[PDB]
RNA sequence: AGGAAACUCUGGUGGAGGCUCGUAGCGGUUCUGACGUGCAAAUCGAUCGUCGAAUUUGGGUAUAGGGGCGAAAGACUAAU
RNA sequence: UUUUAUGCAGGCCACCAUCGAAAGGGAAUCCGGUUAAGAUUCCGGAACCUGGAUAUGGAUUCUUCACGGUAACGUAACUGAAUGUGGAGACGUCGGCGCGAGCCCUGGGAGGAGUUAUCUUUUCUUCUUAACAGCUUAUCACCCCGGAAUUGGUUUAUCCG
RNA sequence: CUUAUUCAAUGAAGCGGAGCUGGAAUUCAUUUUCCACGUUCUAGCAUUCAAGGUCCCAUUCGGGGCUGAUCCGGGUUGAA
């Protein structure tokens, strides 16, 4: 049915550790347990093996990344600015 | 645009999806054109390029993924490749 | 176990193909294709380079 | 009185880092000929968790140009690398992720990691999770590059000093809590025997310079001169200010 | 300790010339309720293994022992 | 299943937790019980704590005396 | 060099000692019986590996270093130095699911024993088959065909195309 | 300034200089100097003093030198 109002995956942690830390942990546990999309194949077979090891079962690939998400926004900015200055330099 | 012309071909012309049926058609020469996704194995990509070089067929690279091309043709699964055998109605063969 | 591999004969240890008991057959396929394709690519790259810089 | 904890950590019998589950050092290939006259290709074959570290590593493979062999290296993975990947490393290489262009070659506003400090130390700067170094400017005549370090520090280092392009992986790690002495236990037991930390003010005065008293109180101020000694350097050392800071690092 | 079916194989085995000993076992057996038969078992012994030629025909068994050499030391049981 | 939609609920599966009851086990609260020239140079009994782990443990191995080790009692370092 | 040593024509390579676990890794054995006291160690039988000589048979070849199969791959074998590459060794913990072994429960029948004033086609008991060898057998995986929305297959657990 | 001292690598491999071969340079006379001086769609592969070309040998089973791979100095390379 509907089990939990707002603890979600942080109901295994029970009544411990404080609501705020449980909120943060909730957010990041969702991020890290979720399935993502392998860019090489588009399929939803991407998962964490370990912190910044994000591997795809279907296409048998592995990409390095954030401990809890697979693409961190900082590194996204870095990709973009790298492409920018590289285009400029070859240009 | 391109997805509109491809839907027109889905309605009027005929086609076959996927690497195996595609390259079978290309071996037979019956095909005219291929559209190829951009998420794609570069090996498969280059092999198709060679096959189409031999067949003198045309090739087009899709600014999209398997998902996007599938939505374009109107199917609901992954399509890295599509082979146009004839369009009848569309300007696909003429344009690009 | 390894010493038992040393007991048995060749038939029980590998396959009649190139890369018999080392690599998957599908991987054999893949890498053969890779070789042929990119050496052809190398060749056409070489000749286009030669002719454009010969013009130039 | 008695010898104290740091004063034993120097000798290091039980405080040596643990090593069983590490793949060895992560290092940059030697600046031999190619990386200072051209470039070389390598294949990222796999990516692997290293224990005790927080980042992952990249098992990369090059070919020794002098001998028919395949020389393997362990790199740090930046975010955006993957398996089966072609990593071009050297001077005449390309400005993408994974590559090892010199700081003399890269432009301003650039991001790098695993940066050398002097050419042939093979990875010193910004090796930990999510830490990057930014380029500032050059003085190619008397070849030097200004770089900003995650402490905000503007350092000046040579130009042949290599450095990997990208941001180090495993970011966001300390954004998560731990919630558990057990989680911290596991962390520090794969790193080194550094936990739990017990308070000197709860120790006895023989065992620390805070210990003792009918009330847990320090008594004598904890701001310690830099020119103190081994036995006195418990507390805040060479400190300029204390307390809550409100405002800016101001640099 | 290997089964054997080919009779000429068993004979050239008897003349393998490392072979020295042989045995013939009889066994009381059942094909069906009313014909409990007589299984013959020629167990020949050389060096590295024992070869067991199996037989379920007394006519063939007597022809076999008629065919065997005399010098090969036998054990009837 | 409901709802105009937003989105809400119901039954099931499933089997998480430094969760819990509780045996083995590790411990050692209370009885301030027994004994207290003992079975014992620290035990016996009942009652108790905890029991998948920051767990318990063998073996090897390192740290040696103003030194070591210490989740810290000035505790332990062969009844010291 | 066949006076001979290993000088000697040649090229290769590059630990950089050693010690360290009778519970980690590890080449190879099982049954039966046997003594006052031994046993996987003895006896009988049947096996396995290692090392080294090694001869017969067999296979290959006058197209010199095998053939069949679309393929996955198969076979009694069926050249292969230097060097290099890969794999096994070699690996957590918990859950439940399946499968197997032995045990337990049990039916019939063949023997033996017990009870029996009464009743009990009854209670108990034996009915076994090792290492090793040959033939055969499998979940997962993999190949051929063919081309899937009307979406389908499928696990206890929802994953796949 | 490097040599003394000090730091670090490395199986002490490509140092430095000059030079070809090209691009730019304005050559104000001939080059004035500067850039390069074999590699980038792809998880392949790269080894036998290198094949070739070339000069010899004793052709024979083959054997050897130059180039292929510019030359000189023998400061391993940087730092300080
Ligand atoms: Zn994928
Ligand atoms: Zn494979």
């Amino acid at each position: 049915a509907k089990r939990t109002k707002k603890v979600g995956i942080t109901g295994k942690y029970g009544v411990r550790y404080g609501s705020s830390l449980r909120r943060q942990v909730k957010k990041l546990e969702i991020q890290q347990h979720a399935r993502y999309d392998c860019s090489f194949c588009g399929k939803k077979t991407v998962k964490r093996g370990a912190a910044g090891i994000w591997t795809c079962s279907c296409c048998k690939k592995t990409v390095a990344g954030g401990a809890y998400t697979v693409s961190t926004a900082a590194a996204a900015t870095v990709r973009s600015t790298i492409r920018r200055l590289r285009e400029m330099v070859e240009a | 645009s391109i997805n509109q012309k491809l839907a027109l071909v889905i309605k009027s012309g005929k086609y076959t999806l996927g690497y195996k049926s595609t390259v079978k058609s290309l071996r037979q020469g019956k095909s005219k054109l291929i559209i190829i996704a951009a998420n794609t194995p570069v090996l498969r990509k280059s092999e198709l390029e060679y096959y189409a070089m031999l067949s003198k067929t045309k090739v087009y690279y899709f600014q999209g993924g398997n998902n996007e091309l599938g939505t374009a043709v109107g199917k609901l699964f992954r399509v890295g490749v599509v082979s146009i055998l004839e369009a009848g109605d569309s300007d696909i063969l003429t344009t690009l | 176990r390894p010493r038992q591999y040393a007991t048995v004969s060749k038939t029980h240890k590998t396959v009649s193909r190139a890369y018999g008991g080392s690599r998957c057959a599908n991987c054999v396929k893949e890498r053969i294709i890779r070789a042929f394709l990119i050496e052809e690519q190398k060749i056409v790259k070489k000749v286009v380079k030669e002719q454009t810089e010969a013009a130039k | 009185g008695r010898v104290i904890r740091n004063q034993r950590k120097g000798a290091g019998s039980i405080f040596t880092s643990h090593t069983r589950l590490r793949q060895g050092a992560a290092k940059l290939r030697t600046l031999d000929y190619a990386e200072r006259h051209g470039y070389i290709r390598g294949i990222v074959k796999q990516i692997v968790h290293d224990s005790g570290r927080g980042a992952p590593l990249a098992k990369v493979v090059f070919r020794d140009p002098y001998k028919y062999r395949l020389r393997e290296e362990i790199f740090i993975a930046n975010e955006g690398v993957h398996t089966g990947q072609f990593i071009y490393a050297g001077k005449k290489a390309s400005l993408n992720v994974g590559n090892v262009l010199p700081l003399g070659s890269v432009p301003e506003g650039t991001i790098v990691s695993n940066v050398e400090e002097k050419p042939g130390d093979r990875g010193a700067l910004a090796r930990a999770s999510g830490n990057y170094v930014i380029i500032i400017g050059h003085n190619p005549d008397e070849n030097k590059t200004r770089v900003r370090l995650p402490s905000g520090a503007k350092k000046v280092i040579s130009s042949d000093a290599r450095g990997v392009i990208g941001v180090i992986a495993g970011g966001g790690r300390v954004d998560k809590p731990l919630l558990k002495a057990g989680r911290a236990f596991h962390k520090y037991r794969l790193k080194r025997n550094s936990w739990p930390k017990t308070r000197g003010v709860a120790m006895n005065p023989v065992d620390h310079p805070h210990g003792g008293g009918n009330h847990q109180h320090i008594g004598k101020a904890s701001t310690i001169s830099r020119g103190a000694v081994s036995g006195q350097k418990a507390g805040l050392i060479a400190a300029r200010r204390t307390g809550l800071l409100r405002g800016s690092q101001k640099t | 300790a290997r089964e054997i079916t080919d009779i000429k194989q068993f004979l050239e085995l008897t003349r393998r010339a490392d072979v020295k000993t042989a045995t013939v076992k009889i066994n009381k057996k059942l094909n069906k309720a009313g014909k409990p038969f007589r299984q013959t078992k020629f167990k020949v012994r050389g060096s590295s293994s024992l070869y067991t030629l199996v037989i379920n025909d007394a006519g063939k068994a007597k022809k076999l022992i008629q065919s065997l050499p005399p010098t090969l030391k036998v054990n009837r049981l």
